[PDB]
């Protein structure tokens, strides 16, 4: 007699998928939307490479420490990679006011200009020759001192003076500076360096007014500096101008960053991973991802564009019908 | 399966179908073999794409946690950042997952569906010239040459022109 | 659609019938027409209601963004709340239009099975005592009249009183 | 009820049936009574279990919120504390009372279902050795027994022994 | 012979919906639950009105510059509208301090009650009718000052003296309050308007304390003024006391407001839409909806009860059937 | 006829459900998800056992306020149970820098050790056994003060000295302790105490300086004291080393605590139910919750694992069939 069946597809397949009703469910076809590969390295973003801090810090590279004149000059950036250990940042001790507001706001940007704020011309009747301490040594001379500021000091014969500068942001790019206040450990260097007196550091802006005075006393030594220096950071907005004024304790700004800003978002990864010479439209903390799927289980910390974070370790989308072969 | 259809009242599928999702089996006096349905097949992969689709499109934003630090005196803003990041986390994750599992369930009860509505399309042209057997199958009360294997396939049999020979 | 019975082995629906979303259509000797059948149109109009009104009623909630403003030295806090904001927004937005994908497909499924046991009412009443032709429709092999019209639609049909009937 | 088969064509449940959820009522010359089918019931069981207990797990985050207190010049932090933790509140009060309200649809759905699938499964056996009456009963055209009505239950009736009085 | 069909509705319908399985698809009755109309204005919320901040920042109204006497005196608002390219705010050069927390205490406002708070009287061996500048002038006087403050200057002859000043809020109601320090250019008007020797500004309340000495220098010129004022504010809650004590270089406060906070949320607009004789449930930062829908995508700002914001232009659920006619 | 018949159960149930369809639905079987049943009070959380602070704040706790002696020593905690109207706290009125971030430092712990930081020994050429205040009085002595700090002043005819101290951590924990400067009314007291002349007081460790002058003024009189005390905190982290100088004003540290704080969640409740000798799994604010529930409905704030909080009176599960009897 003659047959005919109803029925349905059926192979080889032994992928699963879960249900609300039963788990581990054999079914012919399937989707992974979730990402779990990951290639071990940095690669450019819009073509453009990142920076590697390799043995400097933030704050280092942005100080001018000697020992990272490696990264001194004008920088591009997709994004920033410090490396965990790194040991070159802060030389002679001492607080950089609003380290975090100041590492969020590097970020934000993709290329800094380094130029001649402030001449050493600037400062009249000091001394801008001296200022060096062995807590800031260099590759080659052991007794140094930051790149963007310098330590200005009294000449043998005189009294500090007041000393004047100004600077007028007539550029159209803000401008990324640096300054300190010099904390002594006692009077005795106090009065060598600068001379008597009540001494001042005192800033101005359009904007903004800095003022500060020095804060003498001996604190546990550091890089075998018992003293200290209050070091600051601020951004000379387009058209403004900045007026510097003291009578001593100043670490004056020297050269300083022409920042523009990037209207993407910028990161700072902190990790091992080797930078390579590959291109990328998602990187991450951990690792570039090359993928379609909409998922990932990597990190949660990138640039570019990466598919959405979970801590799903897989997300199976059944798309046949059940597997009965 | 909720239909009843997959696994089953037609316990078991065809490794032998090739051509499709869902189809037909026969036999008769000219020969045997497989041919899928590719209409109710087609408009299924049609659907399951759309839906497929329409996940990844509806799910395609992302949440962007951030490098920034915290000093010491920060530690409220920063279990804040924390608390905020590991929030939306464990709310996608959760959006994801249960997704997942709902619209394989109901993927599941799809084709079972279609499967069942094949069966009983069939069955509403054969009747009284066919026996049943309940699994799926159909044994013809008459003779059905392969241009009557088409008949069943493309829903117009003809009940009548066997008639005469079911009864017999 | 996945019962199968909105377009369809019933192909096509009724601009003619206007008092309902599903029924009947009769033909006889003493005339014909349309006619709903309220308690299943009533009972779907409250259930697609109380599923509008739920899904309402349940995102009666607003996250709420803030006018505040933040220093130039607060890019952290000032991005945190940015990143927020746009977080629960990105959530909000796909609870939303996912959730209307989904009711949407099990909307039309709802009406598609209760057309289909409407459709099924019928059959298990009549039998034998009419022919199907496989589109909703059921010539009968008898004589109905407006009290077997109705005999058929209040669920009350009597196929003994017309088994005499269909004998041809 | 979607399946059509739960209040219903089969109009209320037993509460003499105490063994399961779905199952048979019969009646014959040596008695009559209830029987639930344990195959049907305890794949139920197994499947609402599952469901109860994924919904369970994938429900077990907490987002947590903090004691920390917001001097008078940090009513802006102070505030988007407020914000985030009340967001996050609202939305998984959302996902959760939504979830409710659709699974709980959808489990009705699901033994609505089985019954229909019970009630197709003895019809595949009883064939024309059966009138219907469309209410989940069957009446024999045959005289069953006791081990007949078991033959139904277990899914070996045997349509071959019942024909011969099926015409009577 | 007799035919019966079982069917269902159609229409002229050709209102669409999507489903996950299918697009665009046409069926007899649907809802749409997504609002996005506005009227594109300000109007009244609870039926009070908002505070049309003129041609002023929250700045110049709230410390009184002589250019915004149009909102002096008491105020009650709903929410607060400032404009976007506001002209009259802080006249003499200096930085309000805490400016985003005060523009955020405001917000959470609805009436604020001006009163003397220290007469001139207070102020004793003192000048307080000069005190007065070009940076500030009225409409009609090309050199004034703000009008909550008196700077407070020696007498020709004489030396500045200690001065102090007590206010007990005895009242039921926070008083938010303003003062300032002034910032001499150089020395020569240091020694003109306060004479010399250390200078100081010194306040208390049973729960803060402030005190800061004049920091003196030369900074870019604003409105003509190369010196500065740093501006501060604070709350005076009910109950507690304040005592001031300067001899120099203060700006003290004389008037002051009697401030009601709000139990709802408040709000403050930067716009350029009119405010009309118009009542409202819900203000967007671009407009007022009208609606009983649940969902917009006009803007996630606002007061009063809008419905939730979302990024979708449509959310049409499907409560009929399918179409097909 | 013999009939056999295919249907459904039923029973006595009366527990409904809502659905999307239907709302008040009566089934078979059904479960409850969501637990609003709590003891109201608090108990031990893995045996740990909460600190009352009973009748002080937590600055009374940790600055030794005289009256605070029954939680002096050593301290172990599950979370911490500030009572609403404590009254002992800051005895001699000032603020407590950073009060907040203290609060919440303190909350990120489970043990301290107190222990003699600076003996009375280490100050040179000054009496220590006066500083003592009726601001701060104990149970037995209407005049004392703090017990972990020390109120240093002149001995009757010589003058205040240059005074310094040093600790090296040299302990695997964090050292949290406390300072002060003491504010006087007027220079009369001034010079009764510490003599003549531009005091201060400067702090210093590898990572931080502290630096500040006495700011002397009369302010709003508490608990008859119209001087003030501005209190400070710091973690002095393992190996670093703390230096101390002054030349008047400084109120010493004395006592300091070595804080172990886990990786733990914290808290620090404010209520006023019961401490009781009860173990708990998860404790809330509002009271303990014993349940294998997911959700919850009392409370947001806990420690301890608890199911997640939901604003639902109730959620129940459907199990079973619908009910038709
Ligand atoms: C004079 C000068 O500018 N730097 C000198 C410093 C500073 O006097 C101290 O760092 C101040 O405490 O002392 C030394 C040193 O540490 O290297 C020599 C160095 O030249
Ligand atoms: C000497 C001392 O330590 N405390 C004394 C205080 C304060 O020193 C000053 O009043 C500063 O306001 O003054 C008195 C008082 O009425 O409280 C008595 C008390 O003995
Ligand atoms: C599985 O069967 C498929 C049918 O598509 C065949 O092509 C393939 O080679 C087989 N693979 C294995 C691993 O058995
Ligand atoms: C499927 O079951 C196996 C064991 O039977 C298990 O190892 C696997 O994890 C299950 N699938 C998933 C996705 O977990
Ligand atoms: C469309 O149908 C409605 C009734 O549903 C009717 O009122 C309207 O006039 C119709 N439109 C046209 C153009 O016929
Ligand atoms: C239907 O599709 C058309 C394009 O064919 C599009 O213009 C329209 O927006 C769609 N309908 C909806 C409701 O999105
Ligand atoms: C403020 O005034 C009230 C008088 O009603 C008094 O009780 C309170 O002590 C006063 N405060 C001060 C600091 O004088
Ligand atoms: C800055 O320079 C421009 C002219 O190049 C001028 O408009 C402005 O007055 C200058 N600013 C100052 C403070 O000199
Ligand atoms: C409900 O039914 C149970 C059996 O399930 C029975 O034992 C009990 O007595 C009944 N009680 C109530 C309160 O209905
Ligand atoms: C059920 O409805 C009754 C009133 O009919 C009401 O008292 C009760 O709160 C409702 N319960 C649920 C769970 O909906
Ligand atoms: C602290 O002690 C360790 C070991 O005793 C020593 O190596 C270190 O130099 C000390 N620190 C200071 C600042 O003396």
């Amino acid at each position: 007699s003659d047959k005919i069946c109803i029925g349905y597809h059926a192979n080889n397949s032994t992928t699963q998928v879960d249900t609300l009703l039963e788990k581990n469910v054999t079914v012919t076809h399937s989707v992974e939307l979730l990402e779990n590969q990951k290639e071990k390295r940095f690669c450019k973003i819009m073509n453009k490479a990142p920076l590697d801090l390799k043995d400097c810090t933030i704050e280092g590279w942005i100080l001018g420490n000697p020992k990272c004149d490696l990264l001194l000059g004008d920088q591009s950036w997709s994004y920033i990679v410090e490396r965990p250990n790194a040991q070159n940042g802060i030389c002679y001790p001492g607080v950089l006011n609003e380290l975090e507001e100041l590492k969020a706001f590097i970020g934000s940007g993709e290329r800094v200009e380094r130029f001649e704020m402030f001449p050493k011309s600037t400062w009249a009747g000091v001394d801008t020759s001296r200022g060096v301490t062995n807590a800031c040594p260099s590759y080659t001379i052991d007794s140094s001192f930051y790149r963007n500021l310098v330590w200005i000091v009294k000449t043998d014969s005189a009294t500090y003076p007041v000393i004047k500068g100004t600077y007028n942001n007539t550029g159209t790019q803000p401008i990324l500076y640096f300054w300190g206040v010099h904390h002594p450990l006692d009077t005795t260097v106090q009065d060598n360096l600068y001379g008597s007196g009540d001494k001042y550091v005192r800033m101005g802006t359009e904007s903004m007014n800095f003022a500060k005075s020095p804060e003498i006393a001996a604190r546990p030594a550091v890089n075998g500096q018992r003293s200290r220096i209050d070091y600051y950071w601020s951004v000379l907005r387009p058209g403004e101008t900045l007026n510097v004024e003291s009578n001593g304790n100043l670490i004056a700004p020297w050269y300083a960053y022409k920042f523009v800003s990037t209207n993407k978002k910028g990161a700072v990864f902190k990790s091992d991973l080797p930078i390579e010479n590959c291109d990328a439209t998602c990187q991450t903390i951990t690792g570039v991802l090359r993928t379609n799927k909409t998922f990932q289980n990597v990190s949660p910390l990138w640039i570019g564009e990466c598919p959405k974070y979970v801590k799903s370790e897989s997300l199976r989308l059944a798309t046949g019908l059940r597997n009965v072969p | 399966g909720i239909f009843g259809a997959i696994a089953g009242f037609i316990e078991g599928g065809w490794t032998g179908m090739i051509d499709g999702w869902y189809g037909y089996h026969h036999e008769n006096s000219q020969g045997s073999g497989y041919a899928a349905d590719r209409e109710s097949t087609q408009k299924a992969i049609d659907g399951i794409t759309n839906k497929v689709n329409s996940i990844i499109n509806k799910m395609n934003t992302q949440f962007e946690a951030v490098d920034h630090e915290f000093s010491n005196l920060e530690r409220r803003i920063g279990n804040l950042n924390k608390r905020m990041e590991d929030g939306f986390l464990d709310v996608w994750t959760y959006n994801a997952e249960l997704l997942v599992l709902l619209e394989n369930e109901r993927t599941l009860d799809l084709h079972d569906a279609n499967v069942k509505n094949l069966y009983e399309k069939v069955k509403s042209q054969l009747r009284d010239n066919a026996n049943d057997l309940g699994n799926g199958c159909f044994e013809f009360w008459h003779k059905c040459d392969n241009e009557c294997m088409e008949s069943v396939k493309n829903g117009t049999y003809d009940y009548p022109k066997y008639q005469k020979e079911s009864k017999l």
